[PDB]
Parts: C-alpha cells; sequence; structure tokens
RNA sequence: GACCGCAGCAGGACUCCGGGGUCAGCAGCCUCUAGCGCGGGAGCGAACGCGGCUCAGGGAAGUCGGCAAGCCGGCUCCGUAACCUCGGGAAAAGGAGUGGCUCUGACGGCCCGGGUCAGAACUGGAACGGACGCGGGGAUCCCGACUGUUUACUAGAAAC
RNA sequence: GAGACCACCCGGCGCGGCGCUCCUGUACGGCGCAGAGCCCUGCGAUCGCCUGAGGGACGCGCCUGCAGAGCGCGG
C-alpha cells in the first residue's frame, strides 16, 4: 500500500521561529504521515532529510511530495517515507497506490 | 463662520509652518491655538481653518517680528478625511496672518488652500486662486 | 497632597469586573418598553456579524452643514439566517419580579434546536422532549398550557432558534433566545398572536425596518491578558526607567493598606458583553435577490456578496440587515439586535446613493467579476 | 456611480477609496492606492511600471 | 579546553606559525585548511521584561539637563570663515559625483609585462560607499596650555 | 471567532487540491533586422514580444483525492 501525498512545509512552520523551521518540518512530516498511515512508527529515509534542509534551516522548500509505504509485521506496522522530487506540484492530492 | 466639522490636527505646537501671504513674512511658529481646553500633558493641535497664534520666524519683516499675531493654517500636509469620504493631504503645511475679525494681512493668498479654511473665513475665500 | 494638575480617570468602572464573558452569547436582558397600544410586534433577532462596508448616502439633516449633501459612512452587514419560533413562555409580574408561569413547547422541535441540548449528538441518546412529543402531538395538551399562561400571566416572550445550516459558520447547533411579544391590546391577544407564529419562521424585515434605530448586543473581541497601558489607558512612562514603563507606577498610597478596586491592573481585556446602541437600519433586503443593493447610480445587479467573498464569513445566502457604523464583536460572532431603548431624536432619513460591493479582501477595485473579467479581458 | 482615475495609474478609483493630493501647482492628484501615491513620490516613471495605463499605452497592450 | 580564582566559574592567564575573496587594511563581512555542535530537552506563541526593527503629521513642545536614539560618514572633485603663539583653524562650513556594460587614451621593458589613473558613450521603477565598514555641524562662556597621570571595586576632573 | 495554564465557543475534524478573489509587478526559456559599440558570426549591460505575466496566499466557493464520530475513560 504506497500512500503518495503532498505536504506543504511553509504551512507547517507557520507559528514557529524560523531559526528552528527545518527540525520543525522533519516533525510534520513525522505527524501528517502518521495521519495518513493511521500507524504511529513513521520512519524518513535519509532522502527525505536532505531535501527538507536543502535551502537551509530557516528557508525549508515550500512543498514536499512523499511516497509512504506501510511495510510492516507482528502489529509493528511502520511507514517509510521517501521523497519523490516532482516538477509540478500543481494538480497533486492523496494518490494511494493499491493496497496490502 | 458656521460650524467646523473635525479634521485630523496634524500641525501640534511648536509646528513652523509657511506663509501663504505677500504679508512679509516667511516663517511661522505655532505659539497656541484659539478655543483650547487642556488636557494634563497634552500640547494644542490644530487643522486645516483654524486659528493659531503664531509668531514670525527671524527670516521675516522685522515690523513682523517679536510679537504675537494670529493667522489661519489653510495647508496641512497630513491627510484628513471629510464627511463625503474624501482623503485629502497638501505638499506643504501653510498658514495666512489674519486678525480675530477676520481682516487678511496680505494682498493675495499664494497656493493651493483647503475647502474648510476657505468657507470658515470669508476673506481667505476671495483671495485663494483655487479651493482643492 | 493632590495629584497637583486636574486628570481624570483612566477607563469607566461601570464596565468592571472586566472578565471574560461566562454567558455563552450577549443576552438581551432588559427588553423595550411595552407601550400596550401598538400591532403586536416581536422587539429582537439573532444575527451573526458578516461585514463591514462603505454606503454613499445623501444626507436630509436640517441646520447642519451636510444638509443637501451627499456623505460615505461605515456599515455593518449582520447575516440574518431567518429564525423559527420553537416555545412560547409566560412571565407573572411577582413581588419579587418577574417569574416564569410555564412555557408550552412546540410539538415538533428541529433538530438544530435539539443540537443545542447536547454536548456530542451522535454520541448522545437523543432524549430531549421524548415524552413531551407524545403528552402534545394531538395539541390539546399544547392549547391548555397556553390557557394557563393567558390567566397567569403578564409579559410573554417567543422561544426561537437560529438555523445554521443556512449561514456559513460550523455551529450546526441552534441558538435560542427569548422574543418578547409587545404591543398587543391585552395577554389573551399576546398569546394567540404567538400561537399564529409557533413552528414558522420570523424574518428580520418583520421585526425591524428601515429607518429604525436598533441596539445591537454581543461578546467583544478578545485580546487575552493585556498591559494595563492598552487595557486602561494609561501613559508609557518615561523610557528612561528601569523594570519597565508599561506599567502603572504607583497603585495607592500608604493607606488605605490595601490595592483600591479603582486602581488600574492587568487583566484580560476582550471577551466582553457590551451593548451598543441607536445604529440607524440602513438596509433590509435577502441576497437572494441580484438586485438586492443595486442603487439607480450604479446600473449593475449589484447583490450584498463582495467579490471574492465576505472576509472570515462567507456566504451570506439569505436575508441581511445593515446598521449605520459598527456593531460589538468580530466577524462569525452572534449579535443580539434589539429594538432601541432610547433612540436618538435627531437622526436624518437614510437614502443610500451607492454601495459597495467591492472586494474587502485586498484593495478592490472592480464591483463584479464580470467587471474585473472586462478589464483584463485578454 | 461618480468616478475617478489615479492620475498615476489610471485605474477607475471607486467612491471612497483613494488620497487626493493638492500640488503646490494647484493641481489635484488622486490617487487609487498607497502604491499608486509612493510610485509619484519618489518620482519613479510612470512608463517604466507595467501595471500603469501609461505602460500599457507605450507597449500599445492597452490604449 | 587540565593553570588560578570553593565549580564542568558569559572571570583572569605570556609567547610562536599565520591561507582566499571584498578592501587602504592584520578593519568589518563571508570562506579553504584544521577544529567542531558547548550545566539539558519539548511545546505554546499571554502580560511583562530583555535585546532588535519600523512608524502618519509635527518635531524636544519631553526632561534637571536632547539622557537615549536619530542624523553624518568611504572615495574623488569643487568650495572653505572669523580667529591665530602664523605652525594651525580645516575633514571648517557648504556642495557635486559614485552601478553595470561597451569602448578610448596615459604609464614601462626589449612583442613582452603592470592594473592603476583619466575620458567617453549606452543602459537601468529617478539606481549605485546598494551588505559591511564608517565625524553630525556651527556660535559662544568658564576652568586647565597641551600629550600625559589619578582614588584596583560609586569622583578620570576644573585635581596630580 | 477563544487562550499563559486552564476555561470558553464549536466539531466525523483535518491534510492538499481545484476554481474565485487578492498581493507583487511582467517568470524561466525561446525569439528579433533591438542594442552603445567591439569583432567575425563571435561578444555584449540591457530593451521589445510570448506576458496585467509568472510566482505567492493564512479570505471565499467547492471535493474532484485521502480521510474523519474510541465499547478510551467516567457516570
Amino acid at each position: 500500500i504506497v500512500y503518495e501525498h503532498t505536504i506543504r512545509l511553509n504551512k507547517a512552520v507557520r507559528g514557529k521561529p524560523s531559526k528552528k523551521a527545518a527540525p520543525i518540518a522533519i516533525r510534520a512530516i513525522r505527524a501528517q504521515v502518521e495521519k495518513l498511515a493511521k500507524v504511529e512508527d513513521v520512519r524518513l529515509d535519509p532522502s527525505v532529510n536532505v531535501f527538507v534542509w536543502s535551502r537551509g534551516i530557516r528557508h525549508v522548500p515550500r512543498r514536499i511530495r512523499l511516497e509512504v509505504r506501510l511495510e510492516g509485521d507482528d502489529e509493528h506496522k511502520f511507514a517509510y517515507v521517501i521523497n519523490k522530487d516532482v516538477e509540478n506540484f500543481k494538480h497533486l492530492t492523496t494518490e494511494k497506490k493499491g493496497s496490502e | 463662520i458656521g460650524n467646523k466639522f473635525r479634521i485630523s490636527c496634524g500641525l501640534p505646537v511648536g509646528a513652523v509652518i509657511n506663509c501663504a501671504d505677500n504679508s512679509g513674512a516667511k516663517s511661522l511658529n505655532m505659539i497656541a491655538v484659539k478655543n483650547w481646553k487642556g488636557h494634563l500633558n497634552r500640547f494644542p493641535k490644530a487643522s486645516v481653518g483654524d486659528m493659531v497664534l503664531i509668531t514670525v520666524g527671524r527670516d521675516g519683516k522685522p515690523e513682523l517680528r517679536r510679537k504675537v499675531t494670529p493667522a489661519v493654517v489653510v495647508r496641512q500636509r497630513k491627510v484628513w478625511r471629510r464627511k463625503d469620504g474624501v482623503w485629502i493631504y497638501f505638499q506643504d503645511n501653510a498658514g495666512v496672518i489674519i486678525n480675530p475679525k477676520g481682516e487678511l494681512k496680505g494682498s493675495s493668498i499664494t497656493g493651493p488652500v483647503a475647502k474648510e479654511a476657505a468657507d470658515r473665513w470669508p476673506k481667505i475665500s476671495t483671495t485663494a486662486e483655487c479651493v482643492h | 497632597s493632590h495629584r497637583k494638575f486636574s486628570c481624570c480617570r483612566k477607563g469607566n468602572l461601570g464596565y468592571l469586573p472586566r472578565k471574560r464573558c461566562t454567558r455563552g452569547r450577549g443576552r438581551c436582558k432588559t427588553f423595550p418598553p411595552d407601550v400596550q397600544g401598538a400591532p403586536i410586534h416581536l422587539t429582537a433577532f439573532l444575527g451573526y456579524k458578516a461585514g463591514c462596508t462603505h454606503v454613499m448616502r445623501f444626507i436630509d439633516h436640517r441646520g447642519s452643514n451636510l444638509h443637501n449633501r451627499q456623505a460615505i459612512d461605515q456599515a455593518t452587514i449582520i447575516d440574518a439566517p431567518p429564525m423559527i419560533c420553537t416555545a412560547i413562555i409566560g412571565y407573572a409580574k411577582t413581588p419579587k419580579g418577574l417569574r416564569a408561569v410555564t412555557t408550552v413547547w412546540a410539538a415538533h422541535i428541529a433538530e438544530p434546536a435539539m443540537r443545542r441540548f447536547y454536548r456530542n449528538y451522535f454520541h448522545a441518546e437523543k432524549t430531549a422532549f421524548s415524552t413531551y412529543m407524545k403528552k402534545a402531538a394531538d395539541g390539546t395538551y399544547i392549547k391548555e398550557q397556553l390557557g394557563r399562561l393567558k390567566q397567569h400571566a403578564d409579559v410573554i416572550r417567543i422561544v426561537a432558534h437560529t438555523q445554521p445550516a443556512l449561514t456559513p459558520l460550523k455551529q450546526k447547533k441552534a441558538d435560542i433566545m427569548e422574543i418578547q411579544v409587545n404591543g398587543g391590546a391585552n395577554v389573551a391577544e399576546k398569546v394567540d398572536y404567538a400561537y399564529a407564529l409557533m413552528e414558522k419562521p420570523i424574518s428580520i424585515k418583520d421585526v425591524f425596518s428601515v429607518g429604525a434605530q436598533i441596539d445591537t448586543i454581543s461578546i467583544t473581541r478578545g485580546r487575552g491578558f493585556e498591559g494595563v497601558v492598552t487595557r486602561w489607558g494609561v501613559t508609557r512612562l518615561p523610557r528612561k526607567t528601569r523594570r519597565g514603563n508599561r506599567k502603572v507606577a504607583c497603585i495607592g498610597a500608604w493607606h488605605p493598606a490595601n490595592v483600591q478596586y479603582t486602581v488600574a491592573r492587568a487583566g484580560q481585556m476582550g471577551y466582553f458583553h457590551r451593548t451598543d446602541t441607536n445604529k440607524q437600519v440602513f438596509m433590509i433586503d435577502t441576497a437572494e435577490n441580484p438586485r438586492c443593493c443595486t442603487t439607480e447610480f450604479d446600473l449593475t445587479d449589484k447583490s450584498i456578496n463582495p467579490v471574492g467573498g465576505f472576509v472570515n464569513y462567507g456566504r451570506v445566502q439569505g436575508d441581511f440587515i445593515m446598521i449605520k457604523g459598527t456593531c460589538p464583536g468580530p466577524k462569525r460572532r452572534p449579535v443580539v439586535m434589539r429594538n432601541a431603548l432610547l433612540p436618538h431624536r435627531n437622526c436624518p432619513p437614510v437614502q443610500l446613493q451607492w454601495i459597495s460591493t467591492a472586494s474587502k479582501f485586498g484593495h478592490g477595485i472592480f464591483e463584479t467579476v464580470e467587471e474585473r473579467r472586462q478589464f483584463y479581458a485578454k | 456611480p461618480r468616478i475617478e482615475h489615479c492620475s498615476f495609474c489610471s485605474k477607475p478609483v471607486y467612491p471612497g477609496k483613494g488620497i487626493c493630493f493638492v500640488r503646490n501647482d494647484s493641481r489635484v492628484f488622486r490617487f487609487c492606492t498607497s502604491k499608486c501615491h509612493r510610485n509619484f513620490k519618489m518620482k519613479r516613471n510612470p512608463r517604466k511600471v507595467r501595471w500603469t495605463k501609461t505602460y500599457r499605452l507605450l507597449h500599445n497592450k492597452d490604449m
């Protein structure tokens, strides 16, 4: 089950100090995946970390698209969030790739 | 003359306003405003059409200076709201020396003069070239 | 010693205690004088502030510099989804003071009104007026109860519910208000008038007329814990002062040994029930009419909706009342409008030359989407 | 309604919107917005700002 | 980074070697090498503080006092007053220019080097020391000629 | 819409799209006999067109996508 969702990180740091933007952004990615995944464990590929910090700790990209897979077993289902680089974030919305 | 609708007062006391008349004064220092009751700590304030007690600056002709003179502010840099909703402001703050009776001390009022100043004081209205 | 220079107190002690309003919405409290000789009229109506606008007006105020002259004023649109009566409450005048003498509820109470009864409708058991519906339905019980009101009641009130589905907000649960019935020749006529309005819609047009002045009641905009300088209006002290200049310096003398309630102290500013008064009703109309707010000079259909929608409010699909100036409260807040208790005698007559439907979101120059489309054309 | 245009922008000021400046040449300069006014007070040329009808005229996009 | 101050004490400790760019610079501002992430973290984004910005119109009317802040400033080129122990005053005051591109002259050695100084065009919302660095100025009066020195830790002075 | 914490007010929320409106001021790139000139088809600060463009939005309208109302606790 591979969810495909975009997240606007500009909307995430709204209300928080610019110096801690990228750390706040990473937390938002964990929290906003948890809402989609419905499972608590979220592990983000190092690629997701590099993208959020591409333009520094104060000017995180305005939007990031993440492909998240829910692979897990023995009740510890976890979501593995990767970074999908998109030229256009225009007509982009949840695009789950099937189930199980 | 008549009743003046409140306009934002842009020139506090200590303001120096230009002279718009050929009286021979160039700069007028606002000592006070006529009809002002005060509140503790509040400097007197004045706007277009209000009589202000002024003193002529050192640049002025000797006869005019060293005495308090009454004048009416005719131009105000601060924007003000007329009842119709018009917000109007002027390039400079200027005044014309006029006795409380309403006799101008000057033959001509140079430059634009505000409508409010012109209605309240009749002699300013005839003399002013334009009432924008 | 003495203050030396005379200065007034800062703030109205009448408006103390300055606490967040515990009452949920602005309450009518006192209602207009009955008169005892007028067509029976309801005296109040709830509204949700929709927005503010500009209205060009022609002034007929004799003796004023504005006579025979145009003016532009702040208007405040109060969205008015039509209310529905759900009950009638009668009140005996007792020595202790007005005390209720029983209320007769509607045979059928609407879901919005029922939603008000519960904190969570989905998880509740919907057990409201369950045995009441059976006791009524036939309606013989309702008439018997209404008859008890006719003899034992002197002040009659109508309970009414707003429907928030036809309003852009997410309240979903209804707001209930006891609107007084005034002016009828006698109490028996008053309750008869009430039965006709029962379980049927009431519109602002019936309650208030253009040209009348109404008193607007609502909870004010909340600023949270504020400093004395913002909350009570005091001076920011000299900027050469240690420990801060945003504080009243001395809060009392040696004696009285206690801080007096007069002295300004820092607390909650905002969310206060306040009643404004004598705001003239410029225009009552429905947004369903395309030409509802059109005037002869514009020559455009001009509905009440600004281009891009009211800001922090939405569709205003139904009827609306426009008041002169401002009413207490932020946009999206319930505001009880009540007939004036003391109207201003020398108010001019309202004739609106132009209304502004230019977008309030940003600065608008086009009053219709078609008008903005025409300008940008290609 | 009665309408005026910006002396700089050349867009119809709607009634009740805008600021009017009386210049020392006795010329009223009506300004639609604060931006209309600020460009004039920096004497920045009207014909080098594209949104202005003056530049629309120069491009010949709107004349 | 271990010394000395009761501490893993924004305290105090003497040397030696000292890259690049912008620059008059060993200045400020970013960087290569090399070091490295410091008595802890999360939230919320009240009052009030503490540092930092901006503010219409007026402008010291505020105050014991313009305290604090603001102005000014780099370079080139004009233009510089009273006064003077003739050295100074003086950067007096008071102005004008300054960017990018495209060129054109100057200046050596014997076709080979320097990159500074002039002079143009042309271009840009009416902009250029575009960060940074970096006097506000004048008129007087009293003391002490001056550079110096001074009560470690409330007087830096007209005192020595 | 309310707030230090609480409380208050409202609730199958929200996320991220799409229109509308608005902010700024005409996006990258491609094109030109633009361009002061210089020099070989090279160079060039810039300028005009595609473009009141593009980029952005915390206001509105909608779902077109994912979702969203605890047999959690207490009575």
